[PDB]
RNA sequence: GCCAGGCCAGUCCGCCCAGGGUGAGUCGGGACCUAAGGCGAGGCCGACAGGCGUAGUCGAUGGACAACGGGUUGAUAUUC
RNA sequence: GGAGCUGUCAACCGAGCGUGGAUCCGAGGAUUUCCGAAUGGGGAAACCCAGCACGAGUGAUGUCGUGCUACCCGCAUCUGAAUAUAUAGGGUGCGGGAGGGAACGCGGGGAAGUGAAACAUCUCAGUACCCGUAGGAGGAGAAAACAAUUGUGAUUCCGCAAGUAGUGGCGAGCGAACGCGGAACAGGCUAAACCGCACGCAUGGGUAACCGGGUAGGGGUUGUGUGUGCGGGGUUGUGGGAGGAUAUGUCUCAGCGCUACCCGGCUGAGAGGCAGUCAGAAAGUGUCGUGGUUAGCGGAAGUGGCCUGGGAUGGUCUGCCGUAGACGGUGAGAGCCCGGUACGCGAAAACCCGGCACCUGCCUAGUAUCAAUUCCCGAGUAGCAGCGGGCCCGUGGAAUCCGCUGUGAAUCCGCCGGGACCACCCGGUAAGCCUAAAUACUCCUCGAUGACCGAUAGCGGAUUAGUACCGUGAGGGAAUGGU
């Protein structure tokens, strides 16, 4: 869901899935996009965002 | 340039530099008239 | 810039029907094809200094004609039939006595 | 027709009156042409050109003559 | 008008040329209203392209809303 | 520019203009209906209906003219809902975007027919096509590079290397680099430590022991520490910086750095030097070009005889020019009849390029030596693992490069590369930015050319040509030259 990050713009990648017969079909590598109700100042109003777990793991945004 | 212009539009006359001589033009001409320094330059370029 | 009433009225209409309506004191003009009835009435009153009872209008499409291989069309026109108030001075078209 | 040289002296109101009376002359010429009493048909073009001249003079006056 | 066209001929013609001819407060529509549906400010969703849709705005085949009788032209008439 | 003209199919007229310089050619300006990104609102494109303001008109409604009124984004301001801080939102005012264009660029997505004499890996082919986004070009570009015991020294493009090493149901096929020869050449700014100034939190909410350091004092409370911004400093690989000990000021003046002094340092001004519309900072005003582009003009020489002929530009006798014998026209093959050609002149104005000024900006001592203790050298990054992409390399012993997921450092005694990996050696200094030229292309405008076509040919189109006609539509698409 929502394969684009709202902070760093990280989007999906495109590649192939490869079977044992080496038959290749197109697929996608989606970023791990999770929902965040972020605030700007402490105690402020919460805004819903779609950010990746890398941005969450960094200190990019705060709940 | 003073002498090329003089014979430029004479019919049947063809002009070319000593370093551009070629078989076709020589064989089409009936007589080849060299200027003295042009002949010396052509001769020197071949030793 | 400034607007003149004479830009709305182009020419009189010269025909048997028009001449028949002159006897009734009704005048027919070719007007600019984007004017309206009220505008034409105001313009006629201002130009000819006469009272106007009512103005009737009609559009007419141009005729198609062929000249060498393909059709060509004439211009569409808008006619205005103007009837004067019962007792106003006649309009002198200066060459349309009927 | 009328010259721009002889038009560039009228101030604004003489220009506005020349414009109006020239329009009246054009109206009369149109009616005469319609009813067939006009002989010199080159008058229409001349009157149209002098009207255009008067607009040109007025416009250039109000935009940096 | 008559060399094409008209399943024949044609002096005729829905053919060819010129000119003329269509007049509305009330008729049929708009400037009034909305149906199915369409578009759709923001919006939500979607790698991009885009999908859907709120407010809104369009959309008659429906709703509301004032004219009858006679005469006249070669050609208009609930219009003159 | 200089005597005719009122375009063409395409004539017939009508009526006029012109040496007081028309028609015509060039440049700049004015006007510029309605549609169209179309943008006041609506709409079956070219139509319909408004609001506000200012004028016109009417006895007053009616009516007319001219401006403004879409949406989103950015900046600056006023306001701050539920709700308190506030924010979302709202008002105002300034800027910008949208759409089109034949090719060429970069990033992304990505076929099938076909070949493999079948077919799925593979090929076709990263092609067709699609999406995003440019510019006159673009991209790339200043070594975390190659090489190998010698060395080269940013990038791009051309020729080789080479159909080679290789790679491939080792099938059909695909296919480098090292290096060598060339075109063109160019290098520059930042982050960080540290030093100052604002805003923020603590803390003393006075023990700051700070107020340029010191030479002694006093106010003795605002010092002290950290973050976000603005200046200084700094920019390197033979490592370089920061910070310490030896050493000193583009020149002056004023102000400030607490007070008398040393050493200074900062700000402002003046005086000098240098650079400039540039990658290395940005605009604008002048003035001048033997500068250029957009109209043009001049330009030598046969009225020669005779013959044929409707006509001489042909034949045959004669004369001549040539820096001009290119080409075309004229009643038949014309250097001397005409337009021209060689050659040479020519610009109000607008635009372009160059110069000189104005103007704008930068430079207000740190150089060298020692110390080798400390700090810094681009972080969710590198590395590692999983799954993929792409490289000669089809997963293989698979290096180098790119994506997603997880895990996750170190700052020089570091880190990365040298084709698994380890040790030694060599090379380089990732995770910030900019950068001319050599290269690609032609919708278009001028000037030439063709052992190219000559009306079933050449463009589909010499003719109404994307026209007639055909199709609901996307689309398809002719034929027709000669007295
Ligand atoms: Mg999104
Ligand atoms: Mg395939
Ligand atoms: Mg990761
Ligand atoms: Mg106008
Ligand atoms: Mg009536
Ligand atoms: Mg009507
Ligand atoms: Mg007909
Ligand atoms: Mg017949
Ligand atoms: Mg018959
Ligand atoms: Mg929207
Ligand atoms: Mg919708
Ligand atoms: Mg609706
Ligand atoms: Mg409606
Ligand atoms: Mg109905
Ligand atoms: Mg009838
Ligand atoms: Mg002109
Ligand atoms: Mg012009
Ligand atoms: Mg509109
Ligand atoms: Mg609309
Ligand atoms: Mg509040
Ligand atoms: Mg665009
Ligand atoms: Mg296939
Ligand atoms: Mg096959
Ligand atoms: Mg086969
Ligand atoms: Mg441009
Ligand atoms: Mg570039
Ligand atoms: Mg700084
Ligand atoms: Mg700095
Ligand atoms: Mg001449
Ligand atoms: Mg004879
Ligand atoms: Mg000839
Ligand atoms: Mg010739
Ligand atoms: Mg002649
Ligand atoms: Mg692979
Ligand atoms: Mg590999
Ligand atoms: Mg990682
Ligand atoms: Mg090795
Ligand atoms: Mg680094
Ligand atoms: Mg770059
Ligand atoms: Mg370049
Ligand atoms: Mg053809
Ligand atoms: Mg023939
Ligand atoms: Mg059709
Ligand atoms: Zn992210």
């Amino acid at each position: 869901m929502a394969a684009v990050c709202d902070i760093c713009g990280k989007g999906p990648g495109f590649g192939k899935s490869v079977s044992h017969s080496h038959r290749r079909t197109s697929r996608r590598w989606d970023p791990n996009i999770q929902t965040v109700h972020a605030v700007t100042r402490p105690g402020g109003n919460k805004k819903r965002l779609n950010v990746c777990t890398s941005c969450i793991k960094a200190g990019k945004i705060t709940r | 340039e003073a002498g090329a212009k003089s014979v430029r539009n004479l019919p049947g006359v063809h002009i070319l530099a000593p370093d551009q001589l070629n078989t076709y033009d020589v064989l089409r001409a009936d007589d080849v008239v060299f200027s003295v320094e042009a002949l010396n330059a052509y001769i020197a370029a071949n030793t | 810039t400034l607007a003149d009433p004479r830009d709305i009225i182009l020419a009189p209409v010269i025909s048997e029907k028009s001449y028949g309506l002159l006897d009734d004191n009704v005048y027919t003009f070719l007007v600019r094809p984007d004017s309206n009835k009220t505008q034409i009435k105001i313009a006629v009153e201002k130009i000819f200094a006469v009272k106007v009872a009512s103005v009737n209008t009609a559009n007419r499409q141009g005729k198609r004609k062929r000249t060498r291989t393909g059709y060509g069309k004439r211009k569409s026109t808008k006619r205005a039939i103007v009837t004067l108030a019962p007792g106003s001075r006649p309009i002198d078209l200066f060459g349309a006595p009927a | 027709g009328v010259s721009p040289g002889e038009l560039r002296e009228l101030t604004d109101e003489e220009l506005a009156e020349r414009l109006r009376e020239s329009k009246e002359e054009l109206f009369n010429l149109r009616f005469q042409m319609a009813t067939g009493q006009l002989n010199n048909n080159r008058r229409l073009r001349t009157v149209r050109q002098e009207i255009a001249r008067i607009y040109t003079v007025l416009r250039e006056r109000e935009l940096g003559l």
